């Protein structure tokens, strides 16, 4: 075994009763000292390493041109002049392994991690030296994380996409279909994870062109998608991964579900396309009364309204489509259908559930659309309009597709610098510089939605390290106003950045005037509601920090009526997965799952403990399953209310808690305001 | 378990 | 049991030793008066009819609309005036269960078979009153069978396409194989059977844009094709069928074969695409001298070359293909190959065996390009060009996509009324008209070579039938005769009619100056070589009619000089397993399988004896399995001196043959001229 | 059933 991996496993060899946490330190100074610094190439200078990497085709030209190489060199020396310091094993083991960039023959190692950040902030800039160096001290503060898309392809020329989603609306043909399974194989080679919304895809049994019982459903529909992203595997790499959601009315919303079934048979079973269930609050009341509820056909109500099923109000139009003798649907039990997403989530952590009216109240954008879908990582939440793609030499209809711009707050290094304010700023304006560069050719819909609504998501992570770290435990409603204030901050400084990228720009995102930001009733509960700390140990925690008021709110509000904004969303929580270790975080707002990570890696088995872990904080650090999960809801609840995107909120389930503990996890989220539920894991 | 829901659950 | 039904199965009930087959007869008389005339919605006039069929969506008033209504009373009048009978019980039952019209559910018949011949022709004819009777006079004699498609679906509303085949190149990237997925689901809708060319697909283990070893194949592509074929498998009324044709140097050959394989996993294995192998005599050369041969990775040829694979002549490009080193290749045994391939047709019948250069030697329209795979049925041998369809809003480069329009001959019906030249130039408008009056607005390239290539297919049938009721063994010398005679006249008067339909429109398809009709290089065979029989039995059965001489085909060389040819194509044998019932009529010019079929729709068995069998030609009926399989490829090969496509080749084997058996009969296949074999039958 | 080829099949 090597030195710093056996280093890392004296970590679980405990002495005098404690775990040997220090260890991890000396496994970091082992792994660079004889792994990395012998095998990362050192050129005499900056200026040699450079040519080298554009002239070998790992770096883009276009970005590097904007800067004088003094500006470069500069910016790299702002960047080391940290003397940033890997402190667990895991970090520098995830970073060097996955995002550093190597050889073509993957045998020595090119950059570093302040390399890596330097070349990033250079790329966000834009031709500016000092925004150059406010992006390196972000980034080496580690403040701020760029997604793993943007962070790893940023000023690379062997890339793929900055964007990490696309969410992608499919009409209810067989041209816009086959566009469908195009735009995800085109966006799935581009590395971004893709989602589709099959709502308005006919149920199986329907009319085509007059002809009845000819629609085999959306069930293959999935499996053509399933197909196309095992086919799109992006190398093999990382495997193609797909979201599919339908609407829980939707006639097929049982074959859906039915395709995640282990029992289920290869002839129905999709295994690469991840699925996902949109609930309204129509479905949830109509379980609450056990009343027989109804799916309806899609294509019957498109013909009757004119309109697809999930562009109207189900908690409206239910009763319409009922008492219409000309809209099929049969008769189901709408809690059968709540235990059988709690079971399809206990044995397999499918469907992503999503809360439509829970999106929807709060949504500011419903004048451009409602929310009808989320993304593969259920935590995007914005408008998107069909595409009708029509035949070959006739000019198609383009719609709006949702794209991920990701980038992740270190709330933990974030509120050590008492830099929330700064942090959102920069990270606005860098997640605005990704998507303005952004053009995808080959999706349509997501080109013009990235140039239209400019959509960012901002989101956060470190939450349960901080909270652990600080003394503060989770489920304690200490946590829960940290989240409260330090959200509202997130919330107050990014739609700040907003207004005034539209102010220096003199543009808003389009349809911005019809928004609840253009209107004031946003800041609704902004300007009534003071959201400052209400326990002295949280408001020490902000202390030197001016915390926004209502006062301060009320100005916020007329600077945005005046100026606009120019993102049409701005945050939105990811799972921030394996670039988690890499900043030394926990994952997302989730707490964690376990306080020591058993990883196995070719022979090896190397520990992780979480940031920050030691005696004294031990039992702060309490592990995600043995958590209540209402708390949690009422956790990210907390959160949610600030993000005007969702959260990507996995439920960590215990094996003796049964279905009806699950369903009451997922009804107390949706009476508590949670948009979307990401995953169910059982331990 | 497979444990049904009742009409408890969906009052907090 | 039905009373029709019980008749029919009195067939095999033996009286003195002797078949019943006089029960036939009165099978299909019991059929008719019980069933039909019963089942069938009679109007007080045509009026009436014509009428209810318009209005209530049966039938296009469009084609109606050119004809006066006295035109079209004459024209069934003269459909009836034939008093058309069906011979036989199966042949009522196969039009009245698959081509005539039915009621909205299926339950009444509206249209008899002169009404079905009567509506294709005046859809035929197009405003000529005269030229629908001559089509009426055509059908109702049943001297030319248009395809299952065109019988179908010609004049009706509820339709989908006129043309039975397509044949689409695929180019080598994500937009090309995303387009090829979006035409074989638009043309699968229309019904068609779509055939694909995957040997432009670069090999699996290939490099994407530097990123080396990430191509799945042409495999992944089956599987993407596969699964769309499922999906648009036109509702359930027939399982969407689909071909693919790859290259038998190709890299992925093996991984193309094993899709066929029993042992193959679910993960490689295919179930809907049909799959063809296109074999150059540099393979069969390779094999015979037991070197080792070399299938090659396409996109390095590409990249080496500018051309693809399969666009470039193997048998001179193989030995520059193996002494270049940037041309990556894998060493296989040809010879195990081709045992290989013949132990896959034993037990699967697959591959679709494609000489190529079988095809390139007598191909007509090399010029344009080198026929490099078949259709689904293995005997659409034409030109294509690979369409290069670019990222969206970027015009993409349409290329030629194969669109075959087929017709059947009744070889027993044309000859006994010694009318080979009026059935001919009749067909060959009547195909004309069909692909004049096709569109395909979803399929650029098909929709293009439509246009421009103007290609036609004029089968024919019944050759068995016919010679066995004349006497004459199809192993027999004198057989062979016949069909050399009948297809040289066939070929004959389609080059007139062709030539003739070019100096009346004026135009000739695109790029004839360079084919070889234009040059006379393919009349030098038929001015030199002189296709009279030469048995005296033989040309008695050409009395009555002039049999073209040398003269005549000199004449009609000059005037095709002078004047040109409207079709790139004419003349192709299609299997025609389904209208050969309602035509009483063997399918293709292959042999019968049985000489009393046992089918069985639903609880009850329906015995079919073949057209004409009986005590006196019971011997002449000889099962195909029985025959020699080197005298069935001498009669193909002599039929196929006559058809500038291919035919579709179908080998009956018996269990006691081995795989070397096949692979002989593979091998004088190959010898003898043969440009495709389309399905291992054992027995 | 598997018969290798054994040459003079190619000639005929
Ligand atoms: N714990 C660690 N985390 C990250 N990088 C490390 C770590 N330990 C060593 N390195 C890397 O290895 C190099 C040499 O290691 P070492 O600890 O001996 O450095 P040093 O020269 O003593 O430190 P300094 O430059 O701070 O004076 C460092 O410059 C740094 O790039
Ligand atoms: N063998 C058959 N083939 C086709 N249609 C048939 C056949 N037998 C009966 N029919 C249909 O059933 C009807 C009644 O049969 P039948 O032979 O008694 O009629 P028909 O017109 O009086 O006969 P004929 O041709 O001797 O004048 C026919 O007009 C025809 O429509
Ligand atoms: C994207 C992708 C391509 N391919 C294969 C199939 C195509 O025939 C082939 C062509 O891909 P292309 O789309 O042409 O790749 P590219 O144009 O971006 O780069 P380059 O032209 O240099 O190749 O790649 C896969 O097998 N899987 C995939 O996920
Ligand atoms: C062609 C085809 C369509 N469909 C379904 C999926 C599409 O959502 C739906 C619409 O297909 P369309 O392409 O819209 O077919 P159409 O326009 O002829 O039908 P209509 O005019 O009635 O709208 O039909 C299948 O399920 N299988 C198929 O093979
Ligand atoms: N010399 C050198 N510097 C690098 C390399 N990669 C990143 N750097 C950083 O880029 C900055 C420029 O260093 P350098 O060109 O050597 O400046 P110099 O000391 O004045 O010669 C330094 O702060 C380095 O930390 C490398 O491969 N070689
Ligand atoms: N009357 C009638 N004739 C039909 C129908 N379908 C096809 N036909 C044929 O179309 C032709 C129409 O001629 P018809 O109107 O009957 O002339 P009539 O005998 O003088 O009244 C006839 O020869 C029929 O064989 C139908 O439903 N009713
Ligand atoms: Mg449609
Ligand atoms: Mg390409």
């Amino acid at each position: 075994v090597p030195k710093w991996i056996q280093l890392n496993n004296e970590i679980m060899i405990q002495k005098d009763g404690k775990f040997q946490f220090d260890k991890d330190k000396e496994a970091v100074h082992s792994y660079f000292v004889d792994y990395i610094n012998q095998n990362t190439v050192f050129f005499h200078n900056l200026k040699e390493k450079l040519d080298y990497l554009v002239e070998n085709q790992y770096y883009e030209e276009e970005f590097l041109s904007l800067y004088s190489f003094e500006d470069i060199k500069e910016v790299f020396k702002t960047a080391y002049a940290k003397k940033f310091r890997f402190p667990s094993f895991m970090s520098a083991f995830k970073f060097y392994n996955d995002y550093a960039l190597k050889t073509n023959d993957k045998k020595k190692i090119l950059e570093r991690y302040e390399d890596r950040i330097s070349i990033v902030a250079l790329f966000f800039a834009n031709g500016d030296t000092e925004k150059a160096k406010e992006y390196v001290n972000l980034m080496i503060n580690q403040e701020y994380q760029p997604s793993t898309p943007t962070f790893l392809n940023a000023g690379r020329k062997r890339r793929g996409e900055l964007v990490s989603c696309f969410l992608l609306e499919v009409n209810d043909s067989l041209n816009d279909i086959s566009r469908a399974i195009d735009i995800s194989m085109q966006l799935s080679k581009l590395g971004g994870g893709v989602s589709l919304n099959l709502s308005k895809l006919r149920a199986k049994g329907e009319a085509i062109k007059d002809v009845e019982n000819a629609t085999k459903g959306v069930v293959g529909v999935m499996k053509l998608l399933d197909n196309a992203f095992r086919y799109a595997d992006q190398m093999g790499q990382r495997q193609g991964s797909g979201a599919a959601y339908l609407n829980i009315f939707h006639r097929d919303i049982n074959d859906f579900l039915d395709t995640k079934k282990i029992s289920a048979d290869e002839d129905v079973r999709v295994k690469t396309l991840s699925i996902g269930v949109v609930i309204p609050d129509k479905f949830v009341e109509l379980a609450r009364e056990d009343k027989a509820a109804y799916v309806f056909y899609p294509h019957t109500i498109y013909k009757e309204y004119g309109q697809h099923m999930d562009e109207m109000d189900m908690n409206e139009m239910y009763d319409k489509f009922v008492d219409n003798p000309r809209v099929k649907k049969e008769k189901i039990n709408p809690r059968k259908l709540l235990e059988k997403l709690a079971m399809l989530r206990s044995e397999s952590g499918y469907p992503y559930i999503m809360f439509q009216d829970n999106v929807n109240k709060v949504h500011a954008n419903n004048h451009i659309s409602k929310v009808k879908f989320s993304n593969l990582c259920s935590e995007v939440l914005q408008a998107s309009q069909v595409s009708s793609y029509t035949d070959y030499d006739e000019e198609d209809e383009i719609g709006l597709d949702i794209s991920c711009n990701l980038g992740s707050l270190n709330i933990l290094n974030v509120m050590e610098h008492k830099s929330i304010e700064k942090t959102v700023k920069l990270a606005t304006d860098s997640l605005t510089h990704v998507s303005e560069t952004t053009d995808i050719r080959n999706a349509p819909a997501v080109r013009r939605a990235n140039k239209a609504m400019k959509s960012i998501g901002l989101g956060a992570m470190n939450l349960h390290g901080y909270l652990a770290q600080n003394g503060i435990a989770y489920e304690s409603p200490e946590a829960r106003d940290f989240a409260n204030t330090f959200f509202m901050m997130v919330n107050f400084y990014s739609i700040q950045r907003s207004a005034e990228i539209a102010k220096e720009k003199g543009e808003t995102f389009d349809q911005y005037e019809g928004s609840t930001y253009a209107t004031g009733e946003y800041f609704d509960k902004y300007v009534s509601t003071d959201f400052s700390p209400k326990y002295e140990k949280i408001a020490n925690l902000f202390e030197g920090m001016h915390i926004p008021t209502t006062e301060d709110w009320k100005k916020l509000k007329a600077f945005v009526a005046e100026h606009g904004m120019y993102h049409s969303y701005r945050l939105c929580i990811a799972p921030t997965g394996s670039i988690s270790y890499v900043q030394s975080s926990t994952a997302s707002v989730m707490p964690i799952m376990e306080r020591i990570e058993e990883r196995t890696y070719g022979n090896s088995k190397t520990y992780y403990p979480m940031p920050g872990l030691a005696s004294n904080n031990w039992f702060f650090y309490k592990e995600a399953y043995d958590m209540d999960m209402f708390k949690v809801v009422d956790m990210i609840a907390t959160i949610q209310q600030h993000i005007d995107q969702g959260i990507s909120f996995t439920l960590f389930l215990k094996d003796t808690m049964t279905t009806r503990d699950l369903n009451r996890i997922d009804l107390y989220a949706h009476h508590r305001g949670i948009k979307t539920i990401y995953y169910a894991r059982t331990k | 378990t497979v444990e049904p829901l009742k009409d408890d659950d969906f009052y907090f």
